[PDB]
RNA sequence: CACCAUGUUCAA
RNA sequence: GCGCGGAUAGCUCAGUCGGUAGAGCAGGGGAUUGAAAAUCCCCGUGUCCUUGGUUCGAUUCCGAGUCCGCGCACCA
RNA sequence: GAAAUUGGACGAUGUCCAGCCACUAGAGGAAGCAAAAGUCGUAACAAGGUUGCUGUAGGUGAACCUGCAGCAGGAUCAUU
RNA sequence: AACGAGAAAUCCACAGCCUGUGGGUUCAGGGGGGAGUACUGUCGCAAGGCUGAAACUUAAAGGAAUUGACGGAAUGGCACCA
RNA sequence: AUCCACUGCAGCGAAGGCGUUCUGCAAGUGCACGUCCGUCGAUCAAGAAUGAGAGUUCGGGGAGCAAAGAUGAUCAGACACCG
RNA sequence: AGCUUGACUGUGGUGUAUCGGACCACAGUGGCCUUGACGGGUAACGGAGAAUCAGGGUUCGAUUCCGGAGAGGGAGCCUGAGAGACGGCUACCACUACCAAGGUGGGCAGCAGGCACGCAAAUUGCCCCAUGCAAAGACAGUCUGUGAGGCAGCGACGAACAGUAGCAACCCCGUCGGCCUUGCCGAUGGGGCUUGGAAUGGACGCUAUCCAAAGACAGCCGUGAGUAUCAACCGGAGGGCAAGUCUGGUGCCAGCAGCUGCGGUAAUUCCAGCUCCGAGGGCGUAUACUAACAUUGCUGCUGUUAAAACACUUGUAGUCUGCCUAC
């Protein structure tokens, strides 16, 4: 009863569930970034929608209003530390050019696939799910991990995994023994 | 129509149908693998003129 | 036209309040006669006893015989006439077999051919009618 | 300006 | 309580009084229709209460006798 | 200092009475609605074969008919 | 007879100034039926007026306009299949 | 009983409605104006007064017309149109 | 549409912890009401809040926090600082349990649990380890209690994150680019089949870790997957609405179908098979409410003919009301 921990929904189902345009575009990006369902897309879309609505309601203000200072500085710092916006495009109008790919490439799967650790994006997702990859020193195992610009240079195989400096897995252990 | 519908005819067609069993069932893709299949079958296997052939194009039958 | 003017709040509110009673949706929601008269006393599903089978001739331009059962409700005694959905399925129903009935997808009105039949059968003897249809489960005894 | 009623069901 | 009527295919029913059988409804098959509906053909189907003498067979003769309706009637 | 005594209050509860509300049985009467192919007419839609309709009154198997007054939403935007 | 308005018919000293929506105020409507019915209240000699639902039923009713068809409507042509 | 023709893209009345002539009675709008008052106004649940025709009530009247009714036709019917 | 007769005020008392018609005695005739009194209804406990929400708003809020009320229905009390207490008492009512028939009892809307009622909701678990509370009480020698509370079990209510496979060789396929008249060759690249080297999670194990004690999680340099049988589904495929003029059966029948419609012997819609589409560890169905809805309109509807201007004036409450007054 008195269990005051919170929970919430991270995505919203689109109206008009059978529109050719949105279906084909969603499937295109799902296949391009190795996604298992449409909710992986709709949660990134909801994050983007929150970011862009905050940006809009901030831009409706002047420059120097306390809301502008605090929340706009926060939005830009967020979109910077997560590699959405670079030092050049660090303004509330460039945060309105955000596209769902701008988060889908920040996604850890795409980053360990672009770093050449994996052959394909599905091979990347398989590695992350099979916990071969560390972000920093921590073994990360969720392919939607949103890799910050800082921890982007510390992605590497894990010392516990055969890929790298670990003991042989099941099949190689057996084949040797 | 010598005789029309009645309560004695419930289940007529379902009881008449010749009961063709189902085939050998090679297991279906689920999730990321099925999204991969669909992305491949649609957006890269693409004859670029007709645009995006429809999936369930069936062979020519009695009606054509 | 409506009264503008900065002191017509009572007139505007009283008029809206007395005029809302012409919205038949609001009217049935707020008029406490549907909880009284409707067989589902404000309820999605009810359980009843199958009293009889009924063949209902479909309305024009259609000419089928829809298979229904006259059901007596356990909670209020009222008699209704639920429809048995799917091919056959009425061979999964005999007299005295307790059955669960829902409305149709129209909140108190009849769908398609069915004249005046506005409920359907979901499960007979505690097992889903569609389960029995696609041979997922078997009827008890 | 005698009187001149009717046309089964769905389908087109 | 005294006394009167008839049961004939699955149902409604006219039956040569004392020579042994029939219609609609009811199902199927066909004709018609684009499919029906109405229609027309063809095909089903009966110990006629339970019985006694049984005219030749008792369905039709009489009497007992289920089932269901009805009139007659006591006075001062 | 107990039981017992007298008695004011609070007041359960029973019975009666009154009002009100809710649910419900009912012979019979009368409506409404629904359901392919039942009956009788043809009232309306054309000047629908008596132009149509409104109010009211009477009559009638049923539609409806008739009177009075009105209307055109008429079949007339029109003749010293 | 313009602009404007309107779904259009049409309106035009308005049915204009209306999504570029606010001068003021009253009454009424919320799909079609059931139904202007039932019950109740009130007025009346009565007929009845005013007031006025619901259960239930249904996917259209409806409005203007168009093209054809029809007319025991009009006008004008015509045919020995009159 | 009713006021033809005149009688109309005429007038009046809040609407219903109002048509022969003379006449009694009170009234309204509009117009004219260096008249008066000085915001006294607009719209209005409740309330009130008028309100065609039909209908009812009490007392008369009754020509014409006319529900009901009678009645002759028409009709398959025709207590309908028509007389 | 009228309501009220302790009803409304006053004076003097009573009572209370205290003000007070709270009660009483005596005086008066007040008090509320179309700005809706009084009455009736509860899809009425109230609020914080919840769901939507351009704006304005709409709907809900038994439920964790606060307030109120109650403890089977009433009522009366004692004790106490505090109760009109109910895991206190007393009585009556309604049910009810034990009996040796004289008597004694009862109160789960506390926690588990059972019967009913229903469309509809869990274990007769362990423990005070944490959070607190109480007490004559820090802890230990020497067990304070705690169904508050915590932890477990059941739990597709509802949320969040992952898996149900990945890489490459063989064989059949397409686009590009060459040679070349088209055809042939190579390169990413995609489908189905065989073969490889790997990878990993579920599941089991550990007294390692966790735990009040266990269980699970995390960890494992512990085993160990090929039809990776350790085998995804729920709805659909005329339109709205993504996806078959496929094949067999049916023949206005069975049935589908929210609406339109489909079915009458060539069914894109039924029953199936194959294929395909959509969401996906979920999907469908029913019900309620929200949005859609400017189809309740304050923003912001409509009223000649679609629904809707009162027959017409008057007229009270209500609403709205001309111009002007300091460099």
């Amino acid at each position: 009863v008195r269990k005051y921990r919170n929970f919430s929904k991270v995505y919203s189902t689109p109206r008009r569930p059978f529109d050719k345009e949105r279906l084909d575009k969603e499937l295109k990006l799902c296949g391009e970034y190795g996604l298992r369902c449409k909710k992986e897309v709709w949660r990134v879309g909801a994050v983007l929608t929150k970011m862009r609505s905050a940006a809009r309601q901030l831009l409706t203000l002047e420059e120097g209003h306390l809301r502008r200072q605090i929340e706009g500085a926060a939005l830009l710092r967020r979109c910077q530390k997560y590699g959405l916006l670079d030092e050049s495009k660090l303004k509330l109008d460039y945060v309105l050019s955000l596209t769902v790919p701008d988060f889908l490439e920040r996604r850890l799967q795409t980053i360990v696939f672009k770093l050449g650790l994996a052959k394909s994006i599905h091979h990347a997702r398989v590695l992350i799910a099979q916990r071969h990859i560390r972000v920093g020193k921590q073994i990360c195992t969720s392919p939607s991990f949103l890799v910050r610009m800082d921890s982007e240079k510390h992605i590497d195989f894990a010392p516990q995994s055969p890929l790298g400096g670990g003991p042989p897995g099941r099949v190689k252990r057996k084949k040797l023994a | 129509g010598k005789v029309h519908g009645s309560l004695a005819r419930a289940g007529k067609v379902k009881g008449q149908t010749p009961k063709v069993p189902k085939q050998e069932k090679k297991k279906e893709a689920v999730g990321r693998a099925k999204k991969r299949l669909l992305y491949n079958k649609r957006f890269i296997s693409a004859p670029v003129g007709g645009k995006r052939a429809q999936p369930n194009k069936q062979p020519a039958g009695k009606l054509g | 036209g409506k009264p503008h003017g900065i002191r017509t709040a009572r007139k505007l509110r009283s008029h809206r309040r007395e005029q809302r009673w012409a919205d038949k949706d609001y009217n049935k929601r707020n008029l406490g006669t549907t909880l009284k008269c409707s067989p589902f006393g404000g309820t999605s599903h009810v359980k009843g006893i199958v009293l009889e089978k009924v063949g209902v001739e479909a309305k024009q331009p259609n000419s089928a015989i829809r298979k229904c059962v006259r059901v007596q409700l356990i909670k209020n005694g009222k008699k209704i006439c639920a429809f048995v959905p799917k091919d056959g399925c009425l061979n999964f129903i005999e007299e005295n077999d307790e059955v669960l009935v829902s409305g149709f997808g129209r909140s108190g009105h009849a769908v398609g051919d069915l004249p005046g039949i506005r409920f359907k059968v979901v499960k007979v003897s505690g097992v889903g009618l569609m389960a029995l249809f696609r041979e997922k489960k078997e009827k008890p005894r």
